[PDB]
RNA sequence: AAUAAAUGAUGCAGACAGUACUAGAU
RNA sequence: GGGAGUACGGUCGCAAGACUGAAACUCAAAGGAAUUGACGGGGGCCCGCACAAGCGGUGGAGCAUGUGGUUUAAUUCGAAGCAACGCGAAGAACCUUACCAGGUCUUGACAUCCUCUGACAAUCCUAGAGAUAGGACGUCCCCUUCGGGGGCAGAGUGACAGGUGGUGCAUGGUUGUCGUCAGCUCGUGUCGUGAGAUGUUGGGUUAAGUCCCGCAACGAGCGCAACCCUUGAUCUUAGUUGCCAGCAUUCAGUUGGGCACUCUAAGGUGACUGCCGGUGACAAACCGGAGGAAGGUGGGGAUGACGUCAAAUCAUCAUGCCCCUUAUGACCUGGGCUACACACGUGCUACAAUGGACAGAACAAAGGGCAGCGAAACCGCGAGGUUAAGCCAAUCCCACAAAUCUGUUCUCAGUUCGGAUCGCAGUCUGCAACUCGACUGCGUGAAGCUGGAAUCGCUAGUAAUCGCGGAUCAGCAUGCCGCG
RNA sequence: GGUCCGGUAGUUCAGUUGGUUAGAAUGCCUGCCUGUCACGCAGGAGGUCGCGGGUUCGAGUCCCGUCCGGACCGCCA
C-alpha cells in the first residue's frame, strides 16, 4: 500500500467532472459506450498525441471535448480529419457526435503528454537518466512548481527492479488544493514491461 | 480461459435463468456491480479517472 | 496522565438515595435499567414490609457493615509475590460495597432477584452475612499483611 | 512555645540456517 | 594467521613445569582505529487498553462458516504470526464452474487476415444430454450513373486464436505491516586527508523535527496541523410532495388558510489561545477565568512521510521468458466445489427466574422502488396465494420496529429452559431446492445446568444488548456495509 | 545338570501374600504459550497379566507341567 493518485480525490474541490451528464435507466450503458469511444479515439490518436477527452450528453447528441496541444496534428486539413473522426464514432455508436478540439498550451506540463513522451523515449532505448532530466528540465522550463515522475520495472537488470525519484520542487500531495496533474503510461521492453508514473503540481487556488 | 469466458457470458442461454452477469470490461465474476456494470478495480480506476459524474469521494 | 471526573443521577422517589441511584446503575444487564429499578423498589417494598422500618436506615446499616476499610494489593517483589494492605477511599469503599452486595445477593439462589437482595440487605443488616464473609476474609488478609503497611 | 522524610538488595529466561539477495559513467 | 609456544633435541628442577624452539598441512585473509546503522536482561525520560480496576466473551455444548489432516469421478486455485484462516468469493440446484466421469470439435468459443455464393434469422419432425447434426417449411439485405462497397452465414487455404499452464526470486499496475508513528532528505558553506559530521545536536514545549531560545551555519522539500467532508449553535434566502400554532373544518395534516416552527437545501458567521490572571525567559509553551454550541488539532471521516518485509496478487488486466496446441484449447449432460473417526480460528443459539408462554400499549433512524416497489380487500393457524390502488417517488409503497412498559400465568425440574438432529404435511422462487436454500404447522426432543491451561474486545453515548434497510440476488446471510 | 527368584501398559517398577478390583513415572497423542524450538502447563488413550492344564461361582493372585532371564552348587580321591 502507498500513496493515492490526486485525480479521484480533487474532485469537488477544484477540478470538475470530466463527465457532466444526468442519466437515468442508461447510466451503466452510457458510460460502456463513453469507454468504448475513448479506447478507440485513444488507440488512433495515440500518435497524434492527446492527453484527454471529455464528453457531454446532450439529449440523444453527444459533444466531445478533445485536449490534443498539436491541432494540426489532430484537424490537419480540417476535412479529412473531421470526417474520420466523427463518422466513424457515429456508426460505432448509433447516433449523432459532435467533436471539439482544444489545444493545450505548455505542452510540456501536462502529465499524460509528459507520461507519454517519456515512455516513448525509454522504447527508443534512451537511458533513464538522460530522457527523465531532460523532461524534467523541459517542464521545469515551461513553468510548474512541482514535477515527480517515478519509473520502475526492469530499467536493464534481470535478477531485480528497483524504482528512481527525481523531483525538484514542492510536490505536496497532501495539499488538498493543488490542481496536481497526474496520469500513468506503460513501456513494453524486450527485457519485460515498464511502468511511468508522474504527477505535476501546476499551483495551488486560493 | 477469458475471452472464451466471454464470450460464454455474451452466449444466448437456453432459460433466462441461466443468465450471469459479467462487469463487461474484464472477465472478473465475484462482485460484479449493477449499478455501474463495470468491475471492483476498473469501477475504482475511472471514477478515480473523473469518470462516473455521479460517485466522488465519501466522507461521514 | 491522571484521574477523571464522573456523575451520575441521584433523583429516585422510593428511598430518595444517591447511592441507591448507584445500586440501580448496577446490578442492570442488558442495557435494561427498569428492571433494576423494579427490582430494587420490589426489594425495599419487601423489607419496608417484613420489617416495621425504613428500608433506608436498613441499607445504609448494610453498607457500613459490608464497606472494607483495608484493601490487601498484590505485589511482586522478587521472586516472593508479596501483598500490601492499602487504605481504601470512601468511593472506592462504596463501590466495593455495592459488588459484593449485588453479587452474594445473585448468588444465594431463590426464587426471585427481589426476595433475594432482601435476604441479603437483611443478612447485612445483620452483620452474619455472605457479603460479610467477603468483608471478615479481607479484613483477616489486611491483618496477616500488615507487615508491609507501609513500603 | 515550636517542630522536623523516611525505608529500600529483586529470582528465572537455553538454542535458530547450511546453501540465498540490488548495477554505474563526463 | 591457525598449526604452535605444540613435537624432536638440549639445559634447569623432587615434582608441577620452566628456557630454547621448528616442520608438514591448511586459508587468503587475520588484525588496529574510527564513521553510520542495529541490538542489549545498561542508564535517564515519555505513552499505546499496554499494565493496574472493572463490563462482557472465546476456550465446554449445538449450529453456520473457513482453514490444515483423512477420504474422493473432482473435492479447481491462491493466501499461511503479528501482516492466512466470516480472507479472494457483496450470496455453488444448471448457468457462475476453474475441477472431474461421459458424449464430442479442431482457422476452432473469441478478433484481424485471404478467394468467393448469397442475408442471416424465424416455425417444425428424429437422435438426443446436449453439444451438434439428419433435415423440411424459408430467407425479404441494402447503396450508387452496372464495376463495387457496407455486414452476416457458409465453402476451402494457411498466417493465427486459446491458454484459470509455470515463473509475484524478472515486472507494470493495485494493496497489507512498521504507521497516523514522526521522522526521512536536498542546495550552498565549514570540519575531518576517510567513511562521515555540522543543518536534524543542547535547553523549554507540543499529539508532531509544532514552535521558541542558543546556534558553525544559512535556506528548502517529503512529512505533521492547516484549508476538504460530516456533526454539534446562529442571521438571511424558501416554504411543497415538510410542519399545523394561532383560524375555521376533518375518523384521519385529510381541506381553505400561514410560513409562526421542527424540517429540509443555499449563502454567511462562528472557536481562531479570541480575552484576563498566573506560570514560564519577557518568548515558544502550560493551568485556571467570562462568553459561548463549541477552549486549547470541539468529535469523527478522507489524507498513510523515506524505506523494510526478494510481503500478497502472472487470477482483474498487460506482461518477457518457458511449455501444449486434432489440445495444458473449445461445446454439452451429470457430478464435485457442500464427504468427515478429526483438530483449530470467527460468528450465532443455549443452559433459565433480570426467567418461559399469553392479553393491552408507545417511540424509531437511515436506504430502495419500473418487467421494479407494490397500499387496500379476500383466502389460509402459518410461511404465503388471488384482484389491485399508488409510485419514476419530502406525494405512494416497502414498513404495524423489537427490545421496553402495564397485566395473566408457571415455578427451581434437564423443567411450560433451548430448539439442534429428527418423520410427515405445506409456502417464496425457478425447467427442477433429491448431492442442493430459506421459511411455516404438526409430534417429540437430546448436547447442554456456565464450561482447562490460556486467551480476546472495550475509557462514553464506549461496553453490553434489541430491531431496521441495501449490496451479491429468479430464490438464497449467524458474514459485509450502515442506521437507530 | 541340581536347587531358589521373576515373566504385568512400548520401557522401568507397583498390584500377587488377602482368590470376586490392574496402579506410579517414563513414553505417544490432543490442546495452550512461544515467530520457530526446547522448557513449561491442562487433558486423552494405551497392559489381560510368558505359555498350557487343574480346585472352584470365580485365578494377574491358589497347585501343577513347559519356554525364557537371573542367584548359587555341579565336590572327595
Amino acid at each position: 500500500g502507498q500513496k493515492v493518485n490526486p485525480v479521484g480525490l480533487r474532485i469537488g474541490v477544484i477540478r470538475d467532472w470530466e463527465s457532466k451528464w444526468y442519466a437515468g435507466k442508461d447510466y451503466a450503458d452510457f458510460l460502456h459506450e463513453d469507454l468504448k469511444i475513448r479506447e478507440y479515439i485513444s488507440k488512433r490518436l495515440s500518435d497524434a498525441s492527446v492527453s484527454k477527452v471529455e464528453i457531454e450528453r446532450a439529449a440523444n447528441r453527444v459533444n466531445i471535448t478533445i485536449h490534443t496541444a498539436k491541432p494540426g496534428m489532430v484537424i490537419g486539413k480540417g476535412g479529412s480529419e473531421v470526417e474520420a473522426l466523427r463518422k466513424a464514432l457515429n456508426s460505432l455508436t448509433g447516433k449523432r457526435v459532435h467533436i471539439n478540439i482544444l489545444e493545450i498550451k505548455r505542452a510540456d506540463l501536462d502529465a499524460q503528454l509528459v507520461a507519454d513522451n517519456i515512455a516513448r523515449q525509454l522504447e527508443n532505448r534512451v537511458s533513464f537518466r538522460r530522457a527523465q532530466k531532460q523532461q524534467i528540465q523541459r517542464t521545469m522550463r515551461a513553468g510548474a512548481q512541482g514535477v515527480k515522475t517515478m519509473v520502475s520495472g526492469r530499467l536493464g537488470g534481470a535478477d531485480i527492479a528497483r524504482s528512481e525519484y527525481y523531483s525538484e520542487g514542492t510536490v505536496p500531495l497532501h495539499t488538498l488544493r493543488a490542481d496536481i496533474d497526474y496520469a500513468t503510461s506503460e513501456a513494453d521492453t524486450t527485457y519485460g514491461k515498464l511502468g511511468v508514473k508522474v504527477w505535476i503540481y501546476r499551483g495551488e487556488v486560493l | 480461459a477469458k475471452k472464451s469466458m466471454i464470450a460464454k457470458q455474451q452466449r444466448t442461454p437456453k432459460f433466462k435463468v441461466q443468465e450471469y452477469t459479467r462487469c463487461e470490461r474484464c472477465g472478473r465474476p465475484h462482485s460484479v456491480i449493477r449499478k455501474f456494470k463495470l468491475c471492483r478495480i476498473c469501477f475504482r480506476e475511472l471514477a478515480y479517472k473523473g469518470q462516473i459524474p455521479g460517485v466522488k469521494k465519501a466522507s461521514w | 496522565k491522571g484521574p477523571v471526573a464522573k456523575r451520575d443521577v441521584l433523583p429516585d422517589p422510593i428511598y430518595n438515595s444517591k447511592l441507591v441511584s448507584r445500586l440501580i446503575n448496577k446490578m442492570m444487564i442488558d442495557g435494561k435499567k427498569g428492571k433494576s429499578q423494579t427490582i430494587l423498589y420490589k426489594s425495599f417494598d419487601i423489607i419496608k414490609e417484613r420489617t416495621g422500618n425504613d428500608a433506608m436506615e436498613v441499607f445504609e446499616q448494610a453498607l457500613k457493615n459490608i464497606m472494607p476499610v483495608l484493601e490487601v494489593k498484590a505485589r511482586r517483589v522478587g521472586g516472593a509475590n508479596y501483598q500490601v494492605p492499602v487504605e481504601v477511599r470512601p468511593e472506592r469503599r462504596t463501590t466495593l460495597g455495592l459488588r459484593w452486595l449485588v453479587n452474594y445477593a445473585r448468588l444465594r439462589g431463590e426464587k426471585t432477584m427481589e426476595e433475594r437482595l432482601a435476604n441479603e440487605i437483611l443478612d447485612a443488616a445483620n452483620n452474619t452475612g455472605a457479603a460479610v464473609k467477603k468483608r471478615e476474609d479481607t479484613h483477616k488478609m489486611a491483618e496477616a499483611n500488615k507487615a508491609f503497611a507501609h513500603y
